[PDB]
C-alpha cells in the first residue's frame, strides 16, 4: 500500500464522474474541478489487462466419463468421483487465491498510480509551493485559471513564479 | 490558492475478498464464475444427430427405435433419457465400453455378413417384442435362427465374415437363452447347444442356459449380446449348433466425434464448444457452477455462488 | 531537539521463505502443516460400529465372527485389519465393490427370502469350518444344500426371491466347488450340475467343478459367492439341482455412513471428521503431512515437513 | 519494497514492547518512547486477516482397500493420480506461504513509511531529515509537544517563524 | 552543477507476460519450459535391461526371442514397439496388468517345478511356429503335454507346485484350444478334457474349445495363457486331462525397476531420470512441452511452447 | 509501481553496463558510474527467484498406460480425463506462476532504483533540488571528489549548507 487512497487523502470525490483522478483548485477567480487522463488511462489499461488475463483462457476439449443415464460399475464410480471432487477442490482454491491475490494487487495499483500523480506534481511545483498534508498543495504565488491548467499540462515553469512564491513563504 | 489531489468514489459501492480482507469495498468489480447456461444444446455449426429414444447400442444390432440411426456420420452423438436398446429382453458384455466407443465415434456404416443357410434353418424368427410396421420383427441387424421344424434338432451350421476392408469392423452377435425346457426344445430341438466364435484375435464359447425368469417386455428369454473387432484381412467363424443370434450386418465405427447425454432440446441456430445435461455454456469467464459434469470445451467447475473480480479501486465515500 | 521513528525486534525470531529469499529472518510465524495426529479413533459424536474381526462382506452371509453385526444402524462403520470373512474357504465376485457399498451404508436389514425345500433335500448342512458354541455350523444366512440320501440325484429345484418392499434388497448365494468327485457324488448325485438365476435385471448360469486343491481352514472344496441388486416389485429365482448354497435371508443396506479401515483403538471422548490408519487428524490447519491416504473431510496432505507463514515484519536486530 | 525496514531504518528496537511501530524523542526534558497504536493494529488487522483465510474449510471416502488385493491396473491408476493430486498440493502450499510471506514482509514495510510520511508532513517545514527516520526539530519541542506530534494534533505554523530562521542561519 | 540517477536499457529487449500486460518489454528473461529434449535413452548409472524383440510376457513364457532374457537383474527395463510375445498364436488373460507387473520389476528368476510326467505322456512336444535354430520348439518354460501314442486318452494327471521360498512366485500355464475336432482326439483323445487349477487363493477350470479359426503363423489352434501369484507356503494343483500347457519353470519377481517404453537408442554416457518415447529429459526448468506421457522424474508437462521468466527490469530505449 | 523505470526517469542507460543502477557526472571537469550496494541487492533477489524454479523434488511416475497396445476402453478414458485435468493444472499453474513473478520482479527492479534516488535525496538535504527527471540540481561546487562522497554514502551536508541555502535564496 501507498499512503494515499485509504491514507491521507481523507476519501474520495462523489463528483467527479469523468476521471479516476484529479484536481481541484481554489484561486481567487474561483474553485473548479479537472480530471487526469494519463494517470486514469494508467491504471485502466492495467485492468483490462487483468481482465483479458482473465478471460484469455484456451481450453482442452474433454470427454464423458460418468454416464448420465446408465449405472456404472461401483469401484471405477467411486474412482471417478474421488478424482472428479479433488480436481473440483484444486479449481476452487485455485480461483478463490486466484481473485483475493489479483483484488489485492488491483487496490495496491491504484493507490500507486494516485500517488505517482501526486509526486509529479509535488516535483513540479518545486520550492514554490507546501503540502498541508491531505493531498493539498498551498501554492505561495497567484496562480492564475490559465496558470492552474499550467500545473495540470506538465507545462508548468517553476523559475517563472520562483521570487514570487519564495519571498511569500519566507515571511 | 490551493491545488489539491484526489480519486473517485461511488455511493453504491462493491465488496470483494483479498489476502488480508474478506469485506473489502471497491468503486467496482465483476464476477468470475458463470452461473447461468442455456437450456438448449448449440448445435449450430455442427454436423449433429440426435438419437432421441434410441440407444447407442440400438444402432450395432439394430433395434426399430434406432431404424433412422443405423447408418450415418456425425461430430456430435446425442444420447437421451428415454433411450432403448433392447426390445427383446437381454444384455451386452462390456456394454459401456461399446457405448463410450459408439460416443467417440464420427458415424457407422453397415456391411452384409453374406450369411446363408440350409432349407433346415428358418432366418425369419420374430417376436412380439420388436415391433415394427404394426407386426411382430426382430433387430435389423440380426437374424433368430431356428429349426424350420418345430422340434427337430438345429443343424450343426458353420458362418465366416470375410473382413476386406482396409479399416476394423465390429461385429456384434447374441446368444438365446429360452426360459423353459419346452421353448428350447422347439427352436433348436432336445440336443445339446454350443457356439464358438473365433478369429485371428478373438476366441470364446457359448451355450444357451434354460432358466425361468420374470417377463420384461412380456418375454422370459433372454439375448446376451457379444462383440469384438475383426481386423482387416481377418475372418471370423461361427460355429453353431442352434442358440446364435446371428449378424446379417456388421459395422463400421469412422471418424471422431463428441457424445453427448443431455435433456435439453436442439437449437441449431445457436454455436457452442461446452455442454451438459441441462444444456449447453457460452461464457468468457474462466470458471462455471452449473455442472460438474461437462463435455466439450468448459470452464472450470468451482464450488462457490460467486467470486467478484475488483475492477476499481478502494471506494472511500465523502 | 528531534523525534525518531522505528519498528519493533525480537531477540529470537524465526525463518520463513519468500519468492526471493529461502532463508528470511522475520518476528514471528506460525505452521500451515499439522504434522501431530491423534493416533486413536475419535468416535465422540458418531454412532458407530466397530466390527473387530468380522469381514463387512461377512456381515451379509452370516459369518460366525459377524453373529453381532447382521443387523444395525450406524453413521461411521470401522473395518479392522485381519477380519473374516470366510470360514469356509472361497471367494466373492466383485468383492471390493462389495466391500465399497458395505462400507458407505449406514445400516443393515435383514429380510427373509421363505425359501423352502423338498424332503429329498437335506438344508441343515454343516462343516467344521463354521463353528458356533465349539460345534459345526454354516453361514447364518445361507443354506447348504445337499441330497438327504447320501449319494443320489439333488431333485430339479426352483426358488424365487419376491422383493415386495419399496427399495433395492441385496441377495447373496453360493457356488459349491467340491474337490474331489466322491464328495460331489455324495452330495449332489452324478448328474451335471447347474445353476441359473435370473431377475428381470440380472442372468447368469453357474457350474461346480471338481478340482484338487490345497486346505485352507482345513477344506479341499470351496464356495464362491455371488450378489446382485434386486429392485422394489421385481422377482429373483434360482433354478438349480445341487451346488446352490442358498440365501435364507436377503440384506438391505439403509442410508449412508463413514466407511474407515483402520486398527487404531477407538476413543469415544473425542471427536473428529477426518480419518486414516494411523488414526485421527483433528486440525484447523489447511494442509497435514500426517497420511496421503485420508477419509473424510480432511486437510489436504502436503510431502513437507513444514511451511512457516510469517505472521510479523522482517527481524532486524542491532549491530 | 519500501525504503523503511531493513532499508533506511537501521535496525529494529527491542525495547519496544506494545506496539510494532513507534518514537523516540530527545528533547530538553529528556527522553523517552512511544508505540503508535493506529499503524501496528493497521499491521496486525491484515495479519490476522491472512490467518482468517487460511484456516477456512469436502468429503472423501476410500478408494484404495488397507487391508486386501486390490486389481493392479485400477491400482497404478489410484497411486498415479494420488501422487499427481500430491504434487499439485505441495505446490500450491510452497507457492502459497512464499507469496504471502513476502506480501507480509512488505506490507509491514508500507506501514512504518507511511508513519513516516504522515509525521514528515506534518512538521512541513519545522524539521528536516537526517535519512536514518530521524527528525531533527528546529525549535523547541517540550514533552507535550512531542506528544501532539504523536497525536496528529501538532500545528506547523506554531513554531513555522523560529523554525525557518533557525534553519537559514 | 548536477548529479542524475538512472538505471540501464539493452538495445535487444525480451518480451514477457504479466498479470497487467502482455507483451511487456525487459532488458532480460530465461525459459521456465523445457522443449528440447535427447532422442536416445541416457542409461548412464542406471543398470538396465534392453529387451529387443522380445514382450515381457515372453520372459515368463519363454518366447524364442526371448531366450537371452528368461532371467537377470535391473533398474530399468526397456520395450520396444513390435516385441514378440507369443509363437503359437493365442493371448494372456489380464495381459497388461501382468505386463505393469514385470516393468514395474528389478529382474527376474526362475524356478523348477520339478513337474515330471507318466510314461504315457510325451512331454516334448514342439511346433513348426517356434523356431530355434533351425528346428520346431516350444515355449522354453513350459511343455506341450500329449498321449504319447496318437489318439490315445490322455491320463488323469496331477501335478502340484510348492512355493518353499519365503517370497511370492509367478506361474503360468496354458490352455491349448484345438484347430480341429481330429487335432484333439490325436493328442489327448476322445474323452471330455478339463483342467482344473487350485492353490489357496486361485481356483479355476478350463476346457479345451474345439473351433474353426484363421491360422495365425500357420496355425488354426490357440494357446491362452493364465497366471497367478503363489504366496510362500502355498502350493498349486495342476488336474488335467490333456490341453493343459504345463509350466516346467515358474517366475520370481524380483525388487523395482523402472519400465521405459520407447523406441529411442540406448546411450551410456549420458545421464537422466525422466524418459518417454521419444527418448529422454534431462532439465533444471520445471515445465516441459515435449510430452504428456512421460515416467521417472519429470518436470511437469504444460500445453505452451514459451513461459518466459523477467531476469531484469523493463527496458526503457531512449 | 514505484515512480521510477518508466515513470519520472525518462529512459534507461544502454551505454552504462557495470551495474543495473548509476549515477551521471557533471561539473567543473564533470561527466558516469554505477551503484554496486543497489544493483547487487535487485540481482540478489533475482537468483532467489531462479532457485526456487529449478527446486526439484520430483515425484517418481511410473506408466499407468501401455504406447505399444489397446488399453481397456473405459478405464483408458478416465486415464485420459485424467491426466488432461492434470495437465490444465499445470498450465495454468506455470503460467500464473510467471505472470505474478514477473509482475513483482519488474515493481522490485523499481523499488530499488527509486530506494537509491531517496537515500541521495536524503543526504543531499537542504544542499540541493529535486528537478523532476531523476536528477539533483546541486548549488555548491563540488568537485569530483565530492560526487565520491555522494555514491559512497559519506557526504556531509552541514558542510557545504550556508554555501549553498544562499544560492537557493537569491
Ligand atoms: C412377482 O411375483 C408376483 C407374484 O408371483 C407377480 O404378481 C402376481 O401376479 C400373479 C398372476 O397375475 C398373481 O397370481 C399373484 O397373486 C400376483 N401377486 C400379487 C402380490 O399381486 C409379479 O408379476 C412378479 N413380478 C414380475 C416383475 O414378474
Ligand atoms: C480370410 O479369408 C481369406 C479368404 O479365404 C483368406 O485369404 C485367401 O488367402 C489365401 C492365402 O493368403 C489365398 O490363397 C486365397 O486365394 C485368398 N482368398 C481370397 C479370395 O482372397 C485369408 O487368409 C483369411 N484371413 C486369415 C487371417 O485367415
Ligand atoms: C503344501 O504341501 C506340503 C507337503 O505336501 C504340506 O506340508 C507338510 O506339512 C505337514 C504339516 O506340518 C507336515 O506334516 C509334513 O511333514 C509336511 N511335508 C513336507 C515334505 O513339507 C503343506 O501343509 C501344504 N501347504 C498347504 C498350504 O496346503
Ligand atoms: C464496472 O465494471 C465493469 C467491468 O470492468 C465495467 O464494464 C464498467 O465500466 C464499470 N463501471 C463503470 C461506471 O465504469
Ligand atoms: C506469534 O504469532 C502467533 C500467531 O499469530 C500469536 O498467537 C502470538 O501472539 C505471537 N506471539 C509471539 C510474538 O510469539
Amino acid at each position: 500500500l501507498f499512503g494515499a487512497i485509504a491514507g491521507f487523502l481523507e476519501n474520495g470525490w462523489e463528483g467527479m464522474v469523468d476521471g479516476w483522478y484529479g484536481f481541484r483548485h481554489q484561486n481567487a477567480q474561483g474553485t473548479g474541478q479537472a480530471a487526469d487522463y494519463k494517470s486514469t488511462q494508467a491504471a485502466i489499461d492495467q485492468i483490462t489487462g487483468k481482465l483479458n488475463r482473465l478471460v484469455e483462457k484456451t481450453n482442452t476439449e474433454f470427454e464423458s466419463i460418468e454416464s448420465e443415464f446408465s449405472e456404472i460399475e461401483h469401484q471405477i464410480g467411486n474412482v471417478i468421483n474421488w478424482t472428479k471432487d479433488s480436481i473440483t477442490d484444486i479449481w476452487t482454491y485455485q480461483a478463490e487465491l486466484l481473485v483475493a491475490m489479483e483484488n489485492q494487487h488491483t487496490i495496491d495499483m491504484a493507490d500507486s498510480e494516485m500517488l505517482n500523480l501526486y509526486e509529479r506534481v509535488r516535483k513540479q511545483l518545486r520550492q514554490n509551493a507546501e503540502e498541508d498534508g491531505k493531498g493539498c498543495f498551498e501554492i505561495y504565488h497567484a496562480c492564475d485559471d490559465s496558470c492552474m491548467e499550467s500545473i495540470r499540462n506538465n507545462t508548468y515553469d517553476h523559475s517563472q513564479y520562483r521570487e514570487e512564491a519564495l519571498l511569500n513563504r519566507l515571511n | 490558492d490551493k491545488i489539491c489531489l484526489g480519486h473517485h468514489a461511488v455511493a453504491n459501492g462493491t465488496i470483494v475478498k483479498t489476502l488480508t480482507n474478506e469485506q473489502e469495498e471497491v468503486t467496482n468489480a465483476t464476477e468470475t464464475v458463470e452461473s447461468t447456461g442455456i437450456n438448449r444444446l448449440c448445435m449450430k455449426g455442427r454436423k449433429h444427430k440426435d438419437l432421441g429414444n434410441c440407444h447407442p447400442i440400438g444402432m450395432l444390432i439394430g433395434t426399430p427405435a434406432c431404424d433412422l440411426h443405423l447408418t450415418g456420420m456425425w461430430d456430435t452423438l446425442i444420447e437421451r433419457e428415454n433411450a432403448i436398446a433392447y426390445c427383446y429382453p437381454g444384455a451386452t458384455v462390456n456394454v459401456e465400453a461399446l457405448r463410450q466407443k459408439i460416443m467417440e465415434s464420427g458415424g457407422i456404416n453397415k456391411i452384409s455378413t453374406g450369411f446363408t443357410y440350409g432349407s433346415s434353418i428358418n432366418s425369419a424368427g420374430t417376436t412380439r417384442a420388436c415391433m415394427r410396421n404394426g407386426g411382430n420383427s426382430f433387430y435389423a441387424e440380426l437374424k433368430w435362427l431356428v429349426s424350420k421344424s418345430k422340434g427337430q434338432n438345429f443343424p450343426q451350421t458353420t458362418n465366416t465374415y470375410r473382413n476386406t476392408d482396409t479399416a476394423e469392423h465390429l461385429i456384434m452377435w447374441g446368444i438365446h437363452h429360452p426360459s423353459s425346457t419346452q421353448e428350447k426344445n422347439d427352436l433348436y430341438g432336445t440336443q445339446s447347444l454350443s457356439i464358438s466364435v473365433g478369429s485371428s484375435t478373438y476366441r470364446n464359447n457359448f451355450v444357451p442356459v434354460v432358466g425361468a425368469r420374470p417377463q420384461v417386455n412380456g418375454q422370459s428369454g433372454r439375448i446376451d449380446f457379444h462383440w469384438t473387432l475383426v481386423q482387416p484381412g481377418d475372418n471370423i467363424t461361427f460355429s453353431h449348433n442352434g442358440g446364435l443370434i446371428a449378424p446379417s450386418r456388421v459395422s463400421k465405427l469412422i471418424g471422431r466425434g463428441l457424445g453427448i447425454q443431455s435433456d435439453a432440446p436442439i437449437d441449431n441456430n445457436c454455436e457452442s464448444k461446452c455442454f451438459w445435461r441441462g444444456g449447453s455454456i457460452n461464457t468468457r469467464l474462466p470458471f462455471q457452477n452449473l455442472s460438474p459434469r461437462t463435455v466439450g470445451q468448459c470452464p472450470k467447475y468451482v464450488n462457490r455462488r460467486s467470486l467478484m473480480l475488483a475492477t476499481g479501486m478502494r471506494n472511500v465515500p465523502e
